RNA sequence: UAUCUGGUUGAUCCUGCCAGUAGUCAUAUGCUUGUCUCAAAGAUUAAGCCAUGCAUGUCUAAGUAUAAGCAAUUUAUACAGUGAAACUGCGAAUGGCUCAUUAAAUCAGUUAUCGUUUAUUUGAUAGUAUACUUGGAUAACCGUGGUAAUUCUAGAGCUAAUACAUGCUUAAAAUCCCGACUGUUUGGAAGGGAUGUAUUUAUUAGAUAAAAAUUUGAUGAUUCAUAAUAACUUUUCGAAUCGCAUGGCCUUGUGCUGGCGAUGGUUCAUUCAAAUUUCUGCCCUAUCAACUUUCGAUGGUAGGAUAGUGGCCUACCAUGGUUUCAACGGGUAACGGGGAAUAAGGGUUCGAUUCCGGAGAGGGAGCCUGAGAAACGGCUACCACAUCCAAGGAAGGCAGCAGGCGCGCAAAUUACCCAAUCCCGACACGGGGAGGUAGUGACAAUAAAUAACGAUACAGGUUGUAAUUGGAAUGAGUACAAUGUAAAUACCUUAACGAGGAACAAUUGGAGGGCAAGUCUGGUGCCAGCAGCCGCGGUAAUUCCAGCUCCAAAAGCGUAUAUUAAAGUUGUUGCAGUUAAAAAGCUCGUAGUUGAACCUUACUUUGAAAAAAUUAGAGUGUUCAAAGCAGGCCUUUGCUCGAAUAUAUUAGCAUGGAAUAAUAGAAUAGGACGUUAUGGUUCU
RNA sequence: CGGCACCUUACGAGAAAUCAAAGUCUUUGGGUUCUGGGGGGAGUAUGGUCGCAAGGCUGAAACUUAAAGGAAUUGACGGAAG
RNA sequence: CCCGUCGCUACUACCGAUUGAAUGGCUUAGUGAGGCCUCCGGAUUGGUUUAGGGAACCGAGAAGCUGGUCAAACUUGGUCAUUUAGAGGAAGUAAAAGUCGUAACAAGGUUUCCGUAGGUGAACCUGCGGAAGGAUCAU
RNA sequence: GAUAAGGGAAGUCGGCAAAAUAGAUCCGUAACUUCGGGAUAAGGAUUGGCUCUAAGGAUCGG
């Protein structure tokens, strides 16, 4: 079983640490969810202490918040376009935190009226933890940096 | 190892229970409850080893299963119930009321009190913080949570709980000159007044306490329990000896004169 | 498991097994006090050696020390109580001057013999072993029972002993019943 | 008791070892063994292998009862008492065993969680915008079975829940959004939606240096507690449960209301815990000097994963990290520690083993359930062993208790019991090889028999005996009996029996020196043998083999090994180096150590801390003692001292002192004060 | 003042020979480096390392043994002197 | 008194062809059980449940399947460590004092010893340079 | 000039003849040594097509 313990590693001085004890359940690990875009499908996992986690295998819509107006609406997302960790996630449309996605602009447009059809977002939720792809809308210098990176 | 322990070896039991070495292999492991494991007294030890009303564990279990023993105004049938500091145990069948207060020798004295005094108890305020719906509450030393406290109440104060409604009768502010009992360390059971409090940010605050015999000692703030508004005015009856520490030679002289 | 029960040795043997001066002093002292063997002398020397060690430890400490005063007074009081040390030598300097014959003076065998209940010291030992002598109202059949000063006046024959008002023994009852 | 003595020489003084000597909670073994108390015991070699049996189950008035179980007719024709079987709940992750691995790993003291999970116990905490109370399965059960074989189960017919899946019942306001109409100086509004609690985002409170031109908690510290706004959610749960009593109001209804309890439930706190974590400290080895980084090694950014921090993992990017102050590697006949032996002091050796922490269940690995396991008296798989078979197949894990084989120098009964100590369960009641009791037990420890007293006869200096003459005493043993105990055994008491060679018989080693005690008698004749060492023995052997006598310790004495003292022969205290062993051939030199005088720390005092057990030590007539933590009072329908205390010691914490020993300061002044010095630039 | 030494004494040291240091060391501590732990086996074997080689530096164990050795005394002996 | 070859006997260790052997640990590579996650899959089995013959369409859901992850075990290779065989070679020690001599101790009959290099049955001899621990503290 | 079941040098004076290996990238590499070598030692892994990604430059403009 995948574990997090530092026993398997070697010391800072380089010494190969010997075999102390067998692997323990209280340090295990599990596989990445690799959230995709598709009909909302979540699996609940039995964690330590009786808590429950929700793998977001694939999702379609999540709530996104416009920081300038303090408005949060549930809206569709097109796909991920920029990921600081790995470009394979951008290529394969894997939804993780700190990943730039494009969202449907219809609810924000309709709220603006009442008060290119796709807006940029940064997912702040952790889909492999909660099962929701919730994020905010880029504005200002964050927007400028991500757009420079996208256009190049 | 794989989960919580449920046994207590006799040799590993707290020394203030005063259990004998050869009476068996194990000692009563106190249950979870209002008081910490190391600072409590299980009712089997109190009712059998101290008062000697019961001669053995079958009898302490028969006693408690007949609904005789009450701790802090509620009937307990758990033979390993963790009775602790300042708790009131009432046995109205024998018409006896006890209060668990440390004597100056470090042990829990057998201190009988009247029913009127057995109608309340004191608790040291450990923390003040906000509960759900923004309602402040106070946690005392026996794990009690009292809602809607006096807005003047802060940490390290002592409140007097009515013990029948669970409400706060009145409180004592932590300040210089207050009467204090020490609830930890080698000064366990001693009573004195605060002379000067020495603070150490990021560490442990130290309290200087003066005995009734003008003996001065220093102890950690976590071991200080305020029991009175001034010298000679405790809010509970003190055990026999009045918390005055005598040297071993003085104790030897006193025992010699008392016994002839 | 259960807690261990403490035990300790009550004697120590000499380093040189064969030494005519020590062998003769021990044998002469055993003959004087009617002892069974040398281990009873090793026992006396051991307990006096640790009384001396305690006194030496207190004497190296400064005078008026609270600990020196407390344990020294307790040790002196115990020695006067058990009759080994005289009432005029309560100074913790005469304890070091104490000698094994002082302890051997206070044995039950010695006190019975010096009280006349026996013809000789060996008669004293056999009288003790045969359950004839009682101290107070309690029969003691241990010859090494160290008699305290307050127990000294209450040494006499057991009330149910043939020599102390009891019935005739096996031999006498067998003789007079024929 | 801070101790020495024999052996090199013709003789001497030395160095120096060999030998002697004593202990061992230190093992084996030989001979011997009467009593009381106490008590270790298959660790060492093989973490080698296991037949058999047991060691974990559990119900209260209070989950589910149509047993075609028992019992009686009774306040009862829905059941109602007791109560198997099953379903449900909880426990089975405790205990017990062992010490293979393991050398910054475990562990010890000291820290942290503002870095997390937490069944249970104990406190608080929830009116949230068909109801006289919802469904359909299933067990046990009945009767059809298949296999040689297992705690294997399949069809068919039932039936229940605090099991499974669903669902209303309710205060009073108040607030917010959308908003037809309306007022029309910016207000009023019908009608629609939303309010509790959980989840996930985003954004705001969450203040607090003193005069002139209304609220706001805690901390050393937070983006903490908590609140608000906009939304979100295969929408968390805000009791469709169970026992006893049956009361109150009459507008004569199976009307409306309600008392003590079981169990359950969200969140917060508490407790029992867990997991990471700071500082300092581990044995031998250099014939181990460089190690770590492919394929994570050190760090940065982002993510994933986790209960959470963290290269724990991934992607990208830097080249870092440890080391002669010993890194890395190797060895360990190495679990760490509390502690044990010996010891003037300092030390040396040991610690498998009664307690704490860790790890494991033949070796690995992977997991389910659960709050908690990488569990093995749970499962899956491989390797090695190993059981039945009808050869189609099936079942294992004693380093638990007892027991068997092997291994060996080395270690006991396949016994009785839950009575005590405690633990588990729905529990006053069941269970517990945990534990207690007895058996074997010269591992060690305590006390302590094997005789005592007269008279003669002699010897003898008023009395010690050597012999033959007496009357007394007694327990070892045997036993009525009582006590003891769950029942016994044993102990303690106690009728009757029980001693003259009181045969109811004390042994083990020795007698040249070391070393205490023969130059006695017989045997052999450099043989046999003894002898730790020196030596003895070749025809009067103080030394061999025996008899006599004697010496030492004695229910114990001898032998082997290891270790400690002796050993100032491991020397810091405290060795030696011209010639006994030993100054590098001679200089330079880095780390290390040490450093003339003078006006930030280290050091030292005190406090807190260092678990219990152990040690020392106070008290206390277990008949004494080893021990134990008891006990004592004129005899008590109760009175009443106690169970001290020291010591721990490196590291960390607080404190007083400023010698001793370091460290910093004003030389291109880049120096100090102006407290209310004069102006200028800013910030709150 | 610095050197190379020497002569006498022994307060003192040492087992002694002897020593102005080999003294100021059981009345034991000025600073510092190296080496030895009975005699042999043995500076051997093995591994490493330096050297063209000879060899150098580092460096055991099995086994065996009660002495080996230091200074001095008396004697005996000397193909040593008087 | 004493040294050493050589001969006999016994014991210990070393070197040694045998690409010697055996046992245990770590590991590259290959094969790879099993569990877990994921992806479809959909035996049968209830109805959101609708239908005058019944046509549907919703949920649960077994086997199985795809791709990953942790990874036992076996084969090969490497390496470390510990035991062990070996023709022969060269030593050491003990026993007895067997053969040959007399190297050392006296000026030991050539003073001895140290380093080095040759030679020789053996002790040893010789060269060169040192030392006195010399047989001289001296002309 | 090719191929061949099972065995794999038993054929023969003799592995004669044939077979096997083979490029490149990456890993790993012994005795011995004249220190230069031995060495391509030995022994392993990968390799197509397609769709992408990243890195590596020149000339002008202050």
């Amino acid at each position: 079983g995948i574990s997090r313990d530092s026993r398997h590693k070697r010391s800072a001085t380089g010494a190969k640490r010997a075999q102390f004890r067998k692997k323990r359940k209280f340090e295990l690990g599990r596989q990445p969810a690799n959230t995709k875009i598709g009909p909302k499908r979540i699996h609940s996992v039995r964690t330590r202490g009786g808590n429950q986690k929700f793998r977001a295998l694939r999702v379609e819509t999540g709530n996104f918040s416009w920081g300038s107006e303090g408005v949060s609406r549930k809206t569709r997302i097109a796909g991920v376009v920029y990921h600081p960790s790995n470009n394979e996630l951008v290529r394969t449309n894997t939804l993780t935190k700190s990943a730039v996605v494009q969202i449907d602009a219809t609810p924000f447009r309709q709220w603006y009226e009442n008060h290119s059809g796709r807006l940029y977002a940064v997912i702040s939720s952790r889909p492999g933890q909660s099962g929701r792809c919730d994020g905010y809308i880029l504005e200002g210098e964050e927007l400028a940096f991500y757009l420079r990176r996208l256009t190049a | 190892a794989r989960g919580p322990k449920k046994h207590l070896k006799r040799l590993a039991a707290p020394s203030h229970w005063m259990l004998d070495k050869l009476s068996g292999t194990y000692a009563p492991r106190p249950s979870a409850g209002p008081h910490k494991l190391r600072e409590s007294l299980p009712l089997v030890v109190f009712l059998r080893n101290r008062l000697k009303y019961a001669l053995n564990g079958r009898e302490v279990k028969a006693i408690m299963m007949q609904q005789h023993v009450q701790v802090d105004g509620k009937v307990r049938t758990d033979t390993t119930y963790p009775a602790g500091f300042m708790d009131v145990i009432t046995l109205e069948a024998t018409n006896e009321h006890f209060r668990l207060v440390y004597d100056v020798k470090g042990k829990f004295a057998v201190h009988r009190i009247s029913a009127e005094e057995a109608a309340y108890k004191l608790g040291k305020v450990k923390k003040v913080q906000l509960g759900k719906k923004g309602v402040p509450y106070v946690v005392t030393h026996d794990g009690r949570t009292i809602r809607y406290p006096d807005p003047l109440i802060r940490a390290n104060d002592t409140v007097k709980i009515d013990l029948a409604t669970g409400k706060i009768d009145d409180f004592i502010k932590f300040d210089t000159g207050r009467l204090v009992m020490v609830t930890g360390g080698r000064n366990l059971g001693r009573v004195g007044v605060i002379v000067h409090r020495e603070k150490h940010e990021g560490g442990f605050d130290l309290v200087h306490i003066k005995d009734a015999l003008e003996n001065t000692f220093v102890t950690r703030l976590s071991n200080v329990f305020v029991i009175g508004t001034e010298a000679g005015k405790p809010w509970v009856s003190l055990p026999k000896g009045k918390g005055i520490k005598l040297s071993i030679s003085e104790e030897r002289d006193r025992r010699r004169a008392q016994q002839g | 498991p259960r807690a261990p029960r403490t035990y300790s040795k009550t004697y120590s043997v000499p380093k040189r097994p064969y030494e005519s001066a020590r062998l003769d002093a021990e044998l002469k002292l055993a003959g004087e006090y009617g002892l069974k063997n040398k281990r009873e002398i090793y026992r006396i020397g051991f307990q006096l050696s640790k009384i001396r060690r305690a006194a030496r430890d207190l004497l190296t400490r400064d005078e008026k020390d609270p600990k020196r005063l407390f344990e020294g007074n307790a040790l002196i009081r115990r020695l006067v109580r058990i009759g080994v040390l005289s009432e005029d030598k309560m100074k913790l300097d005469y304890v070091l001057a104490l000698k094994p014959e002082d302890f051997l003076e206070r044995r039950l065998q010695t006190q019975v013999f010096k009280l006349g209940l026996a013809r000789s010291i060996h008669h004293a030992r056999v009288l003790i072993t045969q359950r004839h002598i009682a101290v107070g109202k309690q029969i003691v059949n241990i010859p090494s029972f160290t008699v305290r000063l307050d127990s000294q006046k209450h040494i006499d024959f057991a009330h149910n002993s043939p020599y102390g008002g009891g019935r005739a023994g096996r031999v006498k009852r067998k003789n007079q019943g024929k």
